[PDB]
Order: structure tokens, then C-alpha cells, then sequence
């Protein structure tokens, strides 16, 4: 239940439970599989 | 002795054979790691579990 | 649910009432295997003896005292008690801890009331409401050297302000590395000739430290606190022999020594009433 | 024709008989299980010698006399030199293991006595000096020899006092753990099953014994008449559903 | 750094022995990373001993 | 009514009226029934 | 969630542990990749390391 | 972009990987597994430590000079002291296993020289004295140390002139047997899988040793100008598909 008006004064967010590493390790252009060869 | 960019690189030998190339403990939150990314935010919890990934880039 | 069923006269081959106790069972005998008894109703749950009952009432865990004074030359502040620690744990003070160890391994959330009253030794005037400020320090965080170290800004640590003669409260989830604490444990932290054996070692849950925010006026006051621990949602698994005797550590099972006979002599023989 | 009475264990390559059992007790009411996935936590598959470790070790003799006070084991400890057992031991670093416990005393139908045969889960020991001694290493590894309650306070060692079962309870409420009583008159052996017992799911063996084995003569030896006073309790332990897990070089320990 | 709870020792030896090509000669490097797997967990969040001040800052 | 997010923050717990002592007081190999021998 | 599955012995001609770390990624690789693993479960969301959480105190 | 030059092989604990493999011998087409009950004769069951014994050991490394004459280990003698495979070896009285080989020495491509890696089942030596001299138990059981074809010739050992094998054939016929080249050009590298060879289902892993593993130099090292003119050459070995059977005492060996 809000009791308040504005949304800034709501309680903490809720878990994003997003969680996508990926930009962060393996921003590669072109597509690497585990197993294959790193350099081909 | 003081910070460098030295210490980041671990050195080799040619021709030594059977021997030791560095040893360290696994205190992720100390001595070699802690300064790390891994390491530095392994500090913002008290309890860690899990596998760690290391692997050695040869130049 | 029957207490006792009506039972009459027997004259049997079937004896429920001799066993062999060399087997380790309790037989289930009861009084209808050896009176003749009329049928009464238990009218009862045992709903008081529940375990959750058992440990959840809050107990004194511990006692510690901090003052605010005038810091100006003083070389050691965690000497001069301008702020105290607490070593967590919950075996410093004994009518819990005899009731915990009837147990081996416990698991449960605790809910902390810390209560916090002041004294003024020194006859003195106006007392200028105190608030204090209960840190949790796990272990590998910082450690308060002076009582407004950077420490105390606490960004990362849960803390809880509130004012002396009030009390404070609020509820930890269970924070044990395993599956359960354990009240006992027969080993060391690794295999070392001279390392501690008990449980000292398995038991780090690291301190709490309390402190006064407010400046000193120009007399002296003396805060005590005191925390209390309620365990919640709480498993038990292997119960033990009661305590015995008295306790000497916190974490061994050590007695003192010349201590006297625990159990009671008769005034008179076996015979005796 | 069956009796409560006999019994035969063959575990491994190694059988045992009894013609004088008194039933036996599975601690807890439980049989020992190997570990499950839904409770692991290691990621390492394990290691499960199977027969060549879950079969019956037969540490040495003890002899009861009218004097005796009652002699303590540990387990894994205990085992810590039994043929293939022991050397996984030493070289995983994370093993888990049930038991099954035989102690043996026969005599004849003019003696009397009555042995109490007991497991405890997590017996942590006292020091006899009180206050905050702890108890060193060695003493808490006496290995297949035990610890024996009528032996001497030593310095490091626990206390060996056997009203307040080595920790400050009395020998009288012991039988809220798992036990059996060997009673010359019944009995002539006792055996007990046990679990693993564990707040985690696989432990280190050396620095940490899960149960002791406690056997505690409470009414005294007493032979026929100029039969020689005293008799040997023998203990023999299988080791069952054993698995060893996180294999390497070899631990060392004290001593 | 906890005993008890202790993770272990990683070492790195020479298997056979490096060997350098004609015309070369001296010290090669390896570089060394960390990263944790998918695997790790991390819980109860507290303060770093990374970072502390004496007074507080200003522009 | 919980007010709180977290579930360490719930009042007690509620009765087990779970109640077995039979680990406890029977955890014999082969089950005995009162009335038959003990020994056999 | 699994944390580790099961994986046995490997001969093969696919090597998912030599990479090329000049290319700027941390190739995901899994205690399994390397090692004989059992099956684990996870047990765990990550919860407290959400950063509505690590900011949010 | 599979090679037949990169390889990753994973057993136990322990991987292994070679950029510069060519292919891998599986000898005579069969792959290692576990004994049957058809061919089985012994009624015991047998035990199968798995990834505790079938892990890759590193012997000690050997050093490859313009003068050296080739080396030959046996097997299961050589890892007669790995970990817990060697003590499962001790304590059974019949165990069998097959291995996977990895032998490797690299180089550089100004280097040359050539390896023959070559399992020669049941390899019995010849005395260097002729006649019907024997050759001592502890000579042909050299353990991690493997014998090595430069040595001079001992007492009661074996001859070990290499243009004959160690036993009256020409080494240019070895190649008859499961064997891979190292040709510093082309190779780093050598594997050969060993399934279990023997006239009997299971036998002692001490008296009796199944295969010899023998790293001959054939093309002599060459090594680019003031190089240092030598290569280590090291041997790692897997026991796969390990079996023991017949637990006990523990075996006490000459020497
Ligand atoms: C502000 C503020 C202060 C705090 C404190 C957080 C609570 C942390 C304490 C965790 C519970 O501590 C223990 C210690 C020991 C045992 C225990 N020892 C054995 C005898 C049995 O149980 C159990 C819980 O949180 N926020």
C-alpha cells in the first residue's frame, strides 16, 4: 500500500533479476564458441 | 617495493627444467587478489562460494 | 485422545511389562499393561514443550557498558570505554546456553531487543538525551579505532540508532556458514599441533560495536546495555545429556576443578523415604 | 528358529557371527546413504572404494579388569590406519563415511558386569585444567589405541573423569545417545549402525572426528571364584558407504 | 582470511621447459587474470578495509 | 499480516505437532513388539 | 538451477580452455571443462548484490 | 577448425592439452574397459577407486642430448608410487588397468631430431651375460626412474643395447608395435591409449608388468647454432579403467 502521492517516496526497487553479463565479457563483434578455436 | 607495472607480469626462463614459476595461497580477499576487481568486491561481503576462473595470457 | 484406556484383569502368556534394556529401546509400557485402569482424556497439545517454544523467548545474552566523557588526551578509546565491543556469541551468559546445548547442531533467525540505560555516578545536573549507535562489524570490516572513526559512517553495514532508555530492535536472518550452528564440535580449524579445539573456531560471526554519538556535556554518563536474543523459526536435530556442571568458557565443555558432587546424598540409606 | 539372538554382517570380504546379540540400534533410526546431489555442494565427483574399504577392521584388545574405567575411540580416527581406508583418508582432502560398531565380551554364566556401549555425535572433550586449557591435537588422535579413562591426566590432554562423561553431563544420561549394554548375563555383544552426523555435507577427516565410541564398564567385573579377574573386550568397525572426494598430495599432521 | 575455512594453494611449474628461438634472448612474461565462474555466490554485504579517511573532504 | 519483506522477520513459528519419539526410544535393527519376548 | 552438472572423462579435439585473450572477452568456462564434476544445485538468486541493494542502505 | 593437432584430454582431475598432436594411437583398435563376468574367474567383486586412480601422473622429466640412447619404463611398476593408485597396487592382490600415455618434447623450427614412442606388450629383456643368466626382480623394476639405454651394464640387470630392443629384434621392427613418432617438425607430442593385454583375466601388478612405454631417439637432436644443445622430454600416464580385487595384507616387495 503507497500512502503517498509521489513515486520517489516508495520503498526500495524489487530484485532487477536481469543479469546479463555478456556486454561485459564477451563484447566481441564476431561471435566466439567455447570449444572452437579462439583463432582461426 | 613500491607499485609497478612489474608486477603484473610474472617472468619465465628458457631452458629450466622440473622447476617453480610462482605459488601463491587462495585468500581472494588478500595478498595478490585483493586489489582486483574480483578481489575488490569480494571485500563488500563477508561469505563467498564458488569456482574461480585464472588463466595465463603467454607474450 | 485417550490418556488411558479401560483395561481389567489379565492372566496371559503375552507380558509386555519385562524387556531386555540391554537392546537400548524404551519399551512403551503403560499403566493399563500392569493395573486395570478406567479410559480418561489427555485434554492437553504439548504445544508448551514445542522446541520453537522452548528458544523463543529473549534471554540476557550479554552486558557491556560504554560512557561519554570528554575524549580530549585520551590515548585509547576502546580503553577509556568512549566506545565498547562485543565479541558475538551466545554462550557468555549461561541460563540460555544450558537450554541450547540440550541440542548439538541448532539453526533458527534471532531477533535482537537491546536496552540501553544510563547512569550518573558523579552528582550532576542536566542530562541532555544520549543516542546510541549499535554497529554491526562482520569480520574483515574495519574495526572503530576512536568513537567517530570513518568506521562509524557504517555505508556499507547495517546499524541502528536509538536513544538511551529506549530500546532498540530488529531481526537477523540466520547468518551460519552450514547447514546449522553447531553447539558442539569435536575438531580444529586444520590440523595443527598447538591450534584451538572446540567450536571458538567454527564461531565467527564476528562483533558489535556500540557507541554514544552525542558530544559530552560537562559531566559524566554511564550507559549500560543490554542485549537480548529470541531465537525464531527455530530445528533442533540430537539431543545430549543436560549440563552438569558449571561452566568456565565460553566454547569448551571444560569444568573447573574440586568442584563438588552434583548429585544430592541421601540424609539416611538406600532404604530412605 | 530365528533369533533376535544370532546374527551374521558380512561387509566386504570380512563376515561376522554372533550367537549372543541383544537386536542392534540404527542410530537416529537411520541406515547409512551415500550423498545426494540435492545436497552437495563440491563440485568434484567422489571417489567410492566400495569393498576395499567398507569391510571390518578389528582394532586391538582391551582387557577389563575390576578396576576399569571405560576407553574412548574416535572415529574416522580410530580407522586412520586400516588398510586402504586410511591411506583415502590421508589423501583426499574431504571424505564422509557411516560405520557399523561389533564390541565383543564373552565370559560364562557365573560372571557379572555390564558394559554401556555408546555413540556420540560431536563429543567435544574438557581439559582437566579447567578454565579456557584447550585440548591439544595429539590427545583428541589417540588412533586405534583409544583413550583410557583410568590412565593419568596429561598436559594438553582431556580430562578423564568418568561420572561427567569427559564434558560436564553425567555418565546417567548418556543413554540419550544411541547405545547398547553388553550385560555378561544376556549379551556378549553389541552392535550399532551409524549414519553420517554432519552440519555439512562432506568434512575434512583429520581435523574433525564426527562420533566417539565410548565403552564404560558401570557394574563392575565380577569373576567366579578364583577365576582369573578379568576379561578382553575386543572392538571391530566397518567403515560403509564411504566416499572421498578433493584427492591430492597427501595431508600431514601433528605428531 | 579464515583457517578454517581456507581455500587451498595454486602453484605453476615447468612441464618440459621454455625455448626460445635463434637471435633471442632473455625474460618472456605471462600475463595473469581472475575472474569468478557462474558458479560463485557472495552474501552478507558489509564495509571494505580498502578505503578510510581521517577528515572529511571539501571542493 | 507480514509487513516485512524478508522472511527472517516473521513472528514464531507455530507448532511442529510433529512428535515422533520413536528415533529416540525404538532405533532398534529389528522391531520389537511389546508383549513378545524380548529375546527369542 | 544447476550449478555443476555431471560431466566424465573428455579425449577430444574441441579445447574449450585455450582461448585468445587479446580479443577482449572472458570466455565463460565452468569447473566441467575441465575437471570430471557431479551434479550441484545452485540454491541461490544473488539477491544482496542487486544494485537497488549494494546502494540502497 | 578441429585439427587433428589440438587435443584436450580430461580424466580425473588432471587435463592435458597439446596444440601440436598428431592424431593419437588406440593400440590394436581397442579402447580400455572393465573385465567382463564372462572372462571373469576370481569370485570377488573387484573395486574401482574411478577418479582417484585414473588421473594423469608426471614421472620425472629426462633430458634428451646429442649422446643419449632412449629410455624405457614398465607398467604398472612405473607408477607404483603415484598416489592412491600405487597403494591400491600394494594392498590387492590382483588389480588391471589400461593407461592413456602422453609423451611431449617441443622444440623450436630450427630444431630437429625424431622420437619413437612405441607399448611393447609383454617386453621380457635379455641378460647382458647370455647363456640363461636372469635378470633380478629389481632391475627390471625400476620404477619412476625407468631404465635408461645409456647406463652401463649392471649386475644381474638387462643389456641394453639399443639396435636390439633390449631382447634379440632390430629396432627398425618396432614398429610392429602400437607406436607415434615425435618429429620435432611436425609433432610436440605422442599418445598412445593401452587397453589391458594378458593371457589371464586379472594378474598381479607386481610381479608381472604388462607393457613396457620405450622414448627412443632415432633422428639424433639437432639443435640450431649455440643453442643449448638439449630437450627435457617428459612422460605423463593415466591409469583408465582401473580394477582391484583381492584386498588384504599389503604386499612387501625385494628392494
Ligand atoms: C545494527 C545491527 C547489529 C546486528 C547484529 C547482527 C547479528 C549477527 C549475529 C548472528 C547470530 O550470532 C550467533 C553466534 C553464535 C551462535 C551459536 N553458538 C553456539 C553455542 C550455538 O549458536 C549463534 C548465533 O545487526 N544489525
Amino acid at each position: 500500500i503507497n500512502y503517498y502521492k509521489d513515486a520517489a517516496s516508495t520503498s526500495s526497487a524489487g530484485q532487477s533479476l536481469s543479469m546479463d553479463p555478456s556486454k561485459f565479457t564477451e563484447p566481441v563483434k564476431d561471435l566466439m564458441l567455447k570449444g572452437a578455436p579462439a583463432l582461426n | 617495493t613500491k607499485d609497478e607495472v612489474n608486477s603484473y607480469l610474472i617472468p619465465l626462463n628458457a631452458n629450466r627444467q622440473n622447476e617453480q614459476v610462482f605459488g601463491t595461497n587462495l585468500f581472494i580477499g588478500d595478498g595478490v587478489f585483493k586489489t582486483t576487481l574480483l578481489g575488490e568486491i569480494v571485500q563488500y561481503y563477508t561469505h563467498w562460494s564458488g569456482s574461480l576462473r585464472f588463466s595465463l595470457m603467454y607474450t | 485422545t485417550v490418556a488411558s484406556i479401560s483395561s481389567g484383569p489379565k492372566h496371559t502368556q503375552k507380558v509386555p511389562i519385562l524387556t531386555a534394556n540391554e537392546t537400548g529401546a524404551t519399551m512403551p509400557v503403560l499403566p493399563s499393561d500392569s493395573i486395570e485402569t478406567r479410559t480418561t482424556y489427555m485434554h492437553f497439545n504439548g504445544s508448551e514443550t514445542d522446541v520453537e517454544c522452548f528458544l523463543g523467548r529473549a534471554a540476557c545474552v550479554h552486558v557491556t557498558e560504554i560512557q561519554n566523557k570528554d575524549a580530549t588526551g585520551i590515548d585509547n578509546h576502546r580503553e577509556a570505554k568512549l566506545f565498547n565491543d562485543w565479541k558475538i556469541n551466545l554462550s557468555s551468559l549461561v541460563q540460555l546456553r544450558k537450554k541450547l546445548e540440550l541440542f548439538t547442531y541448532v539453526r533458527f533467525d534471532s531477533e535482537y531487543t537491546i536496552l540501553a540505560t544510563a547512569s550518573q555516578p558523579d552528582s550532576a545536573n542536566y542530562s541532555s538525551n544520549l543516542v546510541v549507535q549499535a554497529m554491526y562489524v562482520p569480520p574483515g570490516a574495519p574495526n572503530p579505532k576512536e568513537w567517530d572513526d570513518y568506521t562509524w559512517q557504517s555505508a556499507s553495514n547495517p546499524s541502528v540508532f536509538f536513544k538511551v532508555g529506549d530500546t532498540s530492535r530488529f531481526s537477523v536472518p540466520y547468518v551460519g556458514l552450514a547447514s546449522a550452528y553447531n553447539c558442539f564440535y569435536d575438531g580444529y580449524s586444520h590440523d595443527d599441533a598447538e591450534t584451538q579445539y572446540g567450536i571458538t573456531v567454527l564461531s565467527h560471526m564476528g562483533s558489535m560495536a556500540f557507541r554514544i554519538v552525542n558530544e559530552h556535556d560537562e559531566h559524566k554518563t554511564l550507559v549500560k546495555i543490554r542485549v537480548y536474543h529470541r531465537a525464531k523459526h527455530v530445528e533442533a536435530w540430537i539431543p545430549r545429556a543436560p549440563r552438569a556442571l558449571p561452566y568456565t568458557s565460553i566454547g569448551r565443555t571444560n569444568y573447573p576443578k574440586n568442584t563438588e558432587p552434583v548429585i544430592k546424598k541421601r540424609k539416611g540409606d538406600i532404604k530412605s523415604y | 528358529g530365528y533369533s533376535d539372538r544370532v546374527q551374521q554382517i558380512t561387509l566386504g570380504n570380512s563376515t561376522i557371527t554372533t550367537q549372543e546379540a541383544a537386536n542392534a540400534v540404527v542410530c537416529y533410526a537411520e541406515w547409512p546413504e551415500y550423498l545426494p546431489d540435492v545436497d552437495a555442494s563440491d563440485v568434484n565427483k567422489t571417489s567410492k572404494p566400495d569393498t576395499s574399504v567398507c569391510r571390518f577392521y578389528t582394532l586391538d584388545s582391551k582387557t577389563w579388569t575390576t578396576g576399569s574405567k571405560g576407553w574412548c575411540w574416535k572415529l574416522p580416527d580410530a580407522l586412520k590406519d586400516m588398510g586402504v581406508f586410511g591411506q583415502n583418508m590421508f589423501f583426499h582432502s574431504l571424505g564422509r563415511s557411516g560405520y557399523t560398531v561389533h564390541v565383543q565380551c564373552n565370559a560364562t554364566k557365573f560372571h557379572s558386569g555390564c558394559l554401556l556401549v555408546v555413540v556420540i555425535p560431536e563429543h567435544q572433550l574438557a581439559s582437566h585444567e579447567g578454565g579456557n586449557v584447550s585440548v591439544k591435537y595429539t590427545f583428541t588422535h589417540p588412533g586405534e589405541r583409544g583413550i583410557d579413562l583410568s590412565s593419568a591426566n596429561e598436559v594438553g590432554g582431556p580430562v578423564k573423569d568418568v561420572l561427567y562423561n569427559m564434558n560436564g553431563t553425567l555418565l546417567g544420561n548418556l543413554l540419550i545417545f544411541p547405545h547398547q549394554f553388553i550385560n555378561l548375563r544376556t549379551n556378549n555383544t553389541a552392535t550399532i549402525v551409524i549414519p553420517y552426523i554432519n552440519s555439512v555435507p562432506i568434512d575434512s577427516m583429520t581435523r574433525h572426528n564426527n562420533v566417539s565410541l565410548m565403552v564404560i564398564p558401570i557394574a563392575p567385573l565380577t569373576v567366579p571364584t578364583g577365576a582369573t579377574p578379568s576379561l578382553p573386550i575386543t572392538v571391530t568397525i566397518a567403515p560403509m558407504c564411504t566416499e572421498f572426494s578433493g584427492i591430492r598430495s597427501k595431508s600431514i599432521v601433528p605428531q | 582470511p579464515d583457517t578454517y575455512t581456507s581455500a587451498g594453494f595454486l602453484s605453476c611449474w615447468y612441464q618440459t621447459s621454455l625455448i626460445l628461438p635463434p637471435e633471442t634472448t632473455g625474460q618472456v612474461y605471462l600475463l595473469s587474470f581472475i575472474s569468478a565462474c557462474p558458479d560463485f555466490k557472495l552474501r552478507l554485504m558489509k564495509d571494505t578495509q580498502t578505503i578510510s579517511q581521517t577528515v572529511a573532504l571539501t571542493e
